[PDB]
RNA sequence: CAACGGGGCCUUUCC
């Protein structure tokens, strides 16, 4: 059954990129999706993307630039340390001076390098470049 | 891309897809340029004015070149009604 | 394609979509003002109904429930809400 | 960016309503293509006439822009677009292939062969399937007559038009013709029928 | 009468609605049914663009049902008294603040003392006579969201030209986007 | 889906958008209710409740209507059944299949439906007695579900 | 003067 809602949306905006389709549609929709994707549209890999509000949990459909090369979520969320979030970018990331990982923690939904300039850690959530 | 001192050290930037944005490598012989020519009072298709459109070989493959064509030909005019948003 | 409105789709390609496949799911079913052969009642009856439904005051059958759709007994003007 | 004089006239219209371009293919339609208008009963479809005169319009603008008309190919294997391509590249300068293909036209840098075209214009992708692929393997953009049935891969600008009207293929021959060269600037003004009347196109067996 | 109607300290703010809300009770016997028990609360303007005000008539929401019931017939009488004005109903709703890891605990804070739920509810009240046939959230590229609210032809004809202050209020309200359309 | 079979039917209910009652329906809310509890005191099931509700009358949704779901209008009047519908018919089910193997003893498809539904009332009661609608000690037995369906 | 982080006040809400 549907087991990461976070997880069904990425793999269809990776696909959707890989296919080179401008839209997507997503269900169904959660908070952390949401939060995910602004991390996303405020880092520039994705364009705007649009709530829809049925009375069920809802939908999302985003507009993609083209600039995503790939997003996708790290289950489970394994807890990370200061010292381990290096770590993680160095084994997720193409290169050093782009491409983001995204963790939850206490001070909200962030990519790494706020995380390293808040100075705060939690549980990884996923990645994106 | 650059180095410090602020000088572009990458040779060969290279050119992107109108439809996707993707790249068009150096060996994407699928890939195509389209230009269409200019046209002011009354035709006369003015040499060397052109609209320059760059599609790649994955969308041509996939042979979504003709309709991202007049999706982008109807964007920048060239063309009344052929494209519609909704589908 | 690899561009399209999914946000406003066109009302054909609603119509034509299963009723949960739509951009914001819906009912396709209806009510009916059925006019009884007697008075004093405007019946309502669901369309695809699955009870036989009876007059209020009277003993003819309204409609006969069908896999889809209910009948409407042969004999019945009806109203659409 | 187009006047009113480039837009659709009642004349050309009403020609290709003869011509019968707008009968589609039958309830097997590629799903490449919103050029069908609502679907005409037995089955065939309505392909909208002004969305193929609008496409006709872009190609031959695009055809007028390539600099050289030597380095515009008109390719046709199907007996009613050889004569078509034949008098297309009779008017224009273009380079016509009519028959056999030849594979390695492209590609095999070597005498008899080896023309090294900016544009190539095809017919019929599914009996051009060939000079499509080869033209894939060169970088060379591909304006194509399409049915609503034809393929669309590696196909740049689709004129939607019948393939199995002989009519249809010769009239969507001699629009274009003349509309490149009224971007050419051969005909002064697009207010004349350029007189040279369209049966120089049409294929005759007998 | 305003003695009758108080339900709350008496301002110069609400005395003037609170004493014409009697001379049309008093010339309309035949409304003395529905609009007699129901009583408001303090009512405030909020400005809108294009120089009017809007009155956003406050109750205490036990009897709703009463003003939505009369509210489609007094609604032109108040813009009659006094116009330059956009006079709305709204509900006062609890909004109850979600609990933190070391707050105190109260019973179960009800789901309709929440601020989503409660600020959905406003909307409605605020648009009460046309029923919303959707709802979309837009977020820009920018990071701002804006509320797309959907709205049925059939009875909005008495909101269609106080859309701009139905929005204007709506943010004053909630600090929150919010945009109005009639998908046709 | 189809939690003892392999069917992947999506078929269900679609609900409107709208949480108010239609506008065409003039109908009570204590009318509505008043017609829910004649109908249990008939000794109706809510499912069918709601069915001849929304067949006969023009109640699109009790819950939309009264503000109420029907079982639990059914609990507030005190007319609430010994034990959930779906598990009373969950065993009246498995009263008809024993009983039916009982007689001629060769039924082995019987057994193995048997399985299946004794399988789905067991997980049924488990999440009752969780949420405490049966009592702790709550046991179905197939001695007894016949006294207990009957 | 720019960016980045920290704290507090109302906004129906408290530290
Ligand atoms: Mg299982
Ligand atoms: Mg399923």
């Amino acid at each position: 059954t549907r087991s990461s809602v976070l997880a069904d949306a990425l793999n269809a905006i990776n696909n959707a990129e890989k296919t080179g389709k401008r839209q997507v549609l997503i269900r169904p929709s959660s908070k952390v999706i949401i939060k995910f994707l602004q991390v996303m549209q405020k880092h520039g890999y994705i364009g705007e993307f649009e709530y829809i509000d049925d009375h069920r949990s809802g939908k999302i459909v985003v507009q993609l630039n083209g600039r995503l090369n790939k997003c996708g979520v790290i289950s489970p969320r394994f807890n990370v340390k200061i010292g381990d979030i290096e770590k993680w970018t160095a084994n997720l990331l193409p290169a050093r001076q782009f491409g983001y990982v995204i963790l939850t923690t206490s001070a909200g939904i962030m990519d790494h390098e706020e995380a390293r300039r808040k100075h705060v850690s939690g549980k990884i959530l996923g990645f994106v470049y | 891309m650059e180095n410090d001192k602020g000088q572009l050290v990458e040779l060969y930037v290279p050119r992107k897809c109108s439809a996707t944005n993707r790249i068009i490598k150096a060996d994407d012989h699928a890939s195509v340029q389209i230009n269409v020519a200019k046209v002011d009072e009354e035709g006369r298709a003015i040499p060397g004015e052109y609209v320059t459109y760059a599609l790649s070989g994955y969308v041509r493959s996939r042979g979504e070149s003709d309709d991202s064509l007049n999706r982008l030909a109807q964007n920048d005019g060239l063309l009344k009604n052929v494209w519609s948003y909704s589908r | 394609v690899l561009v399209q409105d999914l946000l406003h789709p066109t009302a054909a390609s609603e119509a034509r979509k299963h009723k949960l496949k739509t951009l914001v799911q819906g009912p396709r079913s209806y009510f009916l003002d059925v006019k009884c052969p007697g008075c004093l009642n405007i019946t309502t009856v669901f369309s695809h109904a699955q009870t036989a439904v009876t007059c209020e005051s009277c003993s003819t059958i309204l409609c006969t429930p069908t896999g889809g759709k209910a009948k409407l007994s042969e004999g019945t003007s009806f109203r659409r809400k | 960016s187009l006047p009113a004089t480039f837009d659709l006239t009642p004349e050309d219209a009403q020609l290709l309503l003869a011509a019968n371009t707008h009968l589609g293919a039958r309830n097997v339609q590629v799903h490449q293509e919103p050029y069908v208008f609502n679907a005409r009963p037995d089955g065939v479809h309505v392909i909208n006439v002004g969305k193929t005169w609008e496409k006709l319009v872009l190609a031959a603008r695009i055809i007028a822009a390539i600099p050289n008309p030597e380095d515009v190919v008109a390719i046709s294997s199907r007996t009613f677009g050889q004569r078509a391509v034949l008098k297309f590249a009779a008017h224009t300068g273009a380079t016509p292939i009519a028959g056999r293909f030849t594979p390695g036209s492209f590609t095999n840098y070597i005498t008899r062969s080896f023309k090294e075209p900016r544009l190539v214009i095809v017919t019929d992708p599914r009996s051009d399937a060939q000079a499509i692929k080869e033209a894939s393997y060169v970088n060379i953009p591909v304006i194509a007559l399409t049915d609503l049935d034809s393929p669309s891969e590696f196909v740049d600008v689709a004129i939607p038009c019948n393939n199995r009207g002989k009519h249809s293929i010769g009239l969507i021959w001699y629009l274009l013709a003349r509309e490149v060269l009224r971007l050419r600037g051969a005909l002064v003004d697009r207010t004349q029928p350029w007189s040279i009347m369209p049966d120089l196109y049409f294929y005759r067996d007998p | 009468p305003q003695a009758k109607i108080l339900s709350q300290a008496p301002t110069e703010l609400e005395l003037q609605v609170a004493q014409a809300f009697v001379e049309l009770e008093n010339s309309s016997p035949e409304l003395k049914a529905e609009l007699r028990p129901l009583q408001f609360k303090s009512i405030r303007e909020i400005d809108v663009a294009g120089g009017k005000k809007a009155l956003a008539i406050f109750v205490p929401v036990p009897s709703l049902a009463g003003f939505h019931k009369v509210q489609t017939k007094l609604t032109r009488e108040l813009e009659k008294k006094f116009q330059d004005r956009h006079v709305i109903f709204l509900a006062e709703r609890r909004i109850l603040p979600k609990p933190s890891r070391t707050s105190r605990q109260v019973q179960k804070r009800p789901r309709s003392r929440t601020l989503t739920a409660v600020h959905d509810k406003i909307l409605e009240d605020l648009v009460f006579p046309t029923e919303i046939v959707g709802k979309r959230v837009r977020y820009l590229v920018g990071g701002n969201k804006i509320q797309k609210v959907l709205l049925d032809s059939k009875d909005v004809q008495q909101i269609d030209y106080k859309l701009e202050s139905f929005q204007a209020v709506y943010n004053k309200l909630t600090g929150k986007q919010i945009v109005f359309e009639i998908p046709s | 889906g189809r939690m003892h079979s392999a069917g992947k039917g999506i078929s269900s209910s679609a609900i409107p958008y709208s949480r108010n009652a239609p506008a065409w329906f003039k109908l009570s809310s204590e009318s509505v209710i008043e017609q829910i509890v004649k109908y249990a005191r008939k000794g109706l099931t809510p499912s069918q409740i709601g069915v001849l509700l929304r067949d006969a009358h023009g109640v699109t949704q009790a819950r939309v209507i009264t503000g109420n779901k029907i079982m639990r209008i059914l609990k507030s009047n005190g007319l609430a059944p010994e034990i959930p519908e779906d598990l009373y018919y969950l065993i009246k089910k498995a009263v008809s299949v024993r009983k039916h193997l009982e007689r001629n003893r060769k039924d082995k498809d019987a057994k193995f439906r048997l399985i299946l539904i004794e399988s789905r009332i067991h997980r049924l009661a488990r999440y009752y007695r969780t949420v405490a609608v049966l009592p702790p000690n709550w046991k179905y037995e197939s001695a007894t579900a016949s006294a207990l369906v009957n």
